[PDB]
RNA sequence: UGAGGCAAUAACAGGUCUGUGAUGCCCUUAGACGUUCUGGGCCGCACGCGCGCUACACUGACGGAGCCAGCGAGUCUAACCUUGGCCGAGAGGUCUUGGUAAUCUUGUGAAACUCCGUCGUGCUGGGGAUAGAGCAUUGUAAUUAUUGCUCUUCAACGAGGAAUUC
RNA sequence: GAGUGGAGCCUGCGGCUUAAUUUGACUCAACACGGGGAAACUCACCAGGUCCAGACACAAUAAGGAUUGACAGAUUGAGAGCUC
């Protein structure tokens, strides 16, 4: 009801976020799995990203 | 529906990451210890395999 | 919180129904999936009710899962006054 | 992705791959068999895709 | 003599035309950036803005400017409909006052309020 | 970290008055009652919202601002 | 075999509370160190240091023309990769089109490069800084000029001290 | 061998400047590093304006109203009832 509280979100850095902690700095947006590389190598397993070479 | 196969497994791949998560939390004293998802026609199969089940 | 008897009702209602209730950490969303109001609205009328016990929250990847207790269940069976052993979803479906 | 969390270090680069392998097969068959074919050879991770049609 | 000087040309056009031309003929006669930025976005901008700016030149003291007018929107593009008005634009903090001249047409206000204390290096 | 400067002068709030506002209703000399001030004909308001009552305003406040009789 | 992945014991008061709804303790909490909105700032410029990009041309610049890769990536409850057709000097525009992809973009007709010409050592037609003016694209927003284009302006730099990277 | 170090700009760091010019890091192992290409955002800085999203306990106020909102105007950068 408070016309006054937001302002374009729909692009740029702010739009978005990480699924798992919020930080929008340092997001991984490839296969628009959005996560950011902290939290991701902390689930590279668990989606199905492994390391071979 | 209607995504590319890619982003499919991928998404597929968070889908288990989230899961994983949300019992590893909330089954704690349950003994939790890994999940599996089993998809077929009808359903979709979800496992917990945890040390405790009668407190599941 | 702030906020009409009629979004408690929706919320209040809606809760003892279900016995789960989720929310994404998210306000400023207006209206959430299945419950007519203030995604605010829930999320605050939802912490209220578990800080006097009623009602346990989880998080885990900005979502926030509650779950309704047994003396919440006592508690919303007098907020909608409705009998004792009234409901809940403590009745195991048809045959599922 | 580097592998700090924050900045400092030589700039440590690790790289991860997840294998996706399609396949396919076609086959000419009734409508039970199909159905008999296809409810069960179920595979926990691996997608099972039945189209139909010559178009 | 006869000829009082001459009125300024902005591209072509004297004064008085661009006096009542109306903003959507001055812009059409303004440069790339402008036409652009007045082709998008048709839907309330300059609004009260432009219902003050004229209520304090009305209510001027006459023969002299009107009172100043502040506002934050250092991205306004300047069209003859503000000629000679008085405008606070800010700059950070702090309004600049302004006036309005027939030669900063279809410039942003903000080029004419500086928002950073020049230098002055070494100096004691 | 620096703290505090102020050039003085802090805000308020707001207070909502006092009055004991409904007396605005009028009984004759047993029992007729006719109202005072002029209620609201939005669907939302079933006629027991009045209108305050300024100049050229006559203004409907359940209507939390709604719309603009004026008589 | 070439190249990686993994990798014991132990050590550092190395970095990270500025990735985390991981956290102790301390601070603050309504005249907010909470959050959001408006605007500016991180870009500010006498100048020191580092990583670099483009150059000083003739194994070259320019103009025709020859014409060849590999690792990628791409749009649902949406506007991603974009062929073709016209229009436009250009940037671009516009009507259409294929692709959730070894199927469409794409043979990614890349660039050095090859070839026939022009120039001819002259800060030259090497170099393209700085600036003027006009045109477009992204975006609510382009001023301190997001990027692109045309014209014009035509710097320093004639191979680089001690030093020092790979 | 091909360079850097000299030149032009690009970029980070220092210093100065500044309302602020957010900040970590200073030999190899800091300085095209924080995935750090910042117009809003990002944002931590600066000049200003809102909101509480202060659970819960008890006490107090208080249905003769505890509290909330607002049209216009004044005001405000602003079609923020911020305030009046
Ligand atoms: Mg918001
Ligand atoms: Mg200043
Ligand atoms: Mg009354
Ligand atoms: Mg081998
Ligand atoms: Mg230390
Ligand atoms: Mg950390
Ligand atoms: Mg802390
Ligand atoms: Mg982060
Ligand atoms: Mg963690
Ligand atoms: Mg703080
Ligand atoms: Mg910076
Ligand atoms: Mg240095
Ligand atoms: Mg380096
Ligand atoms: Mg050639
Ligand atoms: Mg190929
Ligand atoms: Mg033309
Ligand atoms: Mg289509
Ligand atoms: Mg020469
Ligand atoms: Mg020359
Ligand atoms: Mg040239
Ligand atoms: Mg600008
Ligand atoms: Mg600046
Ligand atoms: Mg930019
Ligand atoms: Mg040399
Ligand atoms: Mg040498
Ligand atoms: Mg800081
Ligand atoms: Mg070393
Ligand atoms: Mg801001
Ligand atoms: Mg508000
Ligand atoms: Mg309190
Ligand atoms: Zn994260
Ligand atoms: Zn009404």
């Amino acid at each position: 009801e408070n016309v006054w509280f937001s302002h374009p979100r729909r692009y740029g850095k702010g739009s978005r976020q990480c699924r798992v902690c919020s930080s929008h700095t340092g997001l991984i947006r490839k296969y628009g799995l959005n996560i950011c590389r902290q939290c991701f190598r902390e689930k590279a397993n668990d989606i199905g990203f492994n390391k071979f070479r | 529906a209607l995504i590319s196969k890619k982003r499919k497994l991928v998404a597929d791949g968070v889908f288990y990451a989230e899961l994983n998560e949300f019992f590893t939390r909330e089954l704690a004293e349950e003994g939790y210890s890994g999940v599996e998802v089993r998809v077929t026609p009808t359903k979709t199969e979800v496992i917990i395999r945890a040390t405790r089940t009668q407190d599941v | 919180m702030l906020m009409p008897k009629e979004d408690r009702n929706k919320i209040h209602q809606y809760l003892f129904q279900e016995g789960v209730v989720v929310a994404k950490k998210d306000f400023n969303q207006a209206k959430h999936e299945e419950i007519d109001t203030k995604n605010l609205y829930v999320i605050k009328a939802l912490q209220s009710l578990t800080s006097k016990g009623y009602v346990k929250t989880q998080f885990s990847w900005q979502y926030y899962y509650y779950t309704l207790t047994e003396e919440g269940v006592e508690y919303l069976r007098e907020y909608l006054n409705l009998p004792e052993h009234i409901v809940p979803g403590t009745y195991i479906q048809e045959r599922n | 992705t580097r592998k700090t969390p924050n900045g400092e270090g030589s700039k440590t680069w690790e790289t991860y791959e997840m294998r996706i392998h399609k396949r396919y097969i076609d086959l000419e068959a009734p409508v039970q068999i199909v159905k008999r074919i296809t409810q069960i050879t179920i595979e926990p991770g691996v997608d099972v895709e039945v189209v139909v049609a010559s178009n | 003599k006869k000829r009082v000087f001459k009125t300024h040309s902005y591209r072509g056009v004297d004064l008085e035309k661009l006096l009542e031309m109306s903003t959507e003929d001055f812009v059409k006669l303004a440069p790339a950036r402008v036409r652009r930025r007045f082709a998008r976005g048709m839907t309330s901008k300059p609004a009260g803005f432009m219902k003050k700016l004229r209520a304090a030149k009305l209510a001027a003291p006459e023969n002299e400017k009107p009172a100043p007018v502040r506002t934050h929107m250092r991205n306004m593009i300047i069209v003859p409909e503000m000629i000679g008005s008085v405008v606070g634009i800010y700059n950070g903090k702090a309004f600049n006052q302004v006036e309005i001249r027939p030669e900063m047409l279809g410039h942003y206000l903000g080029e004419f309020s500086i928002t950073y204390t020049p230098v002055r290096h070494g100096r004691a | 970290k620096k703290v505090y400067t102020t050039p003085k002068k802090i805000k308020h709030k707001h207070k909502k008055v006092k009055l004991a506002v409904l007396s605005y209703y009028k009984v004759d000399a047993e029992g007729k009652v006719t109202k005072l001030r002029r209620e609201c004909s939005n669907p939302t308001c079933g006629a027991g919202v009045f209108l305050a009552n300024h100049k050229d305003r006559l203004y409907c406040g359940k209507c939390h601002s709604v719309y603009k009789v004026n008589a």
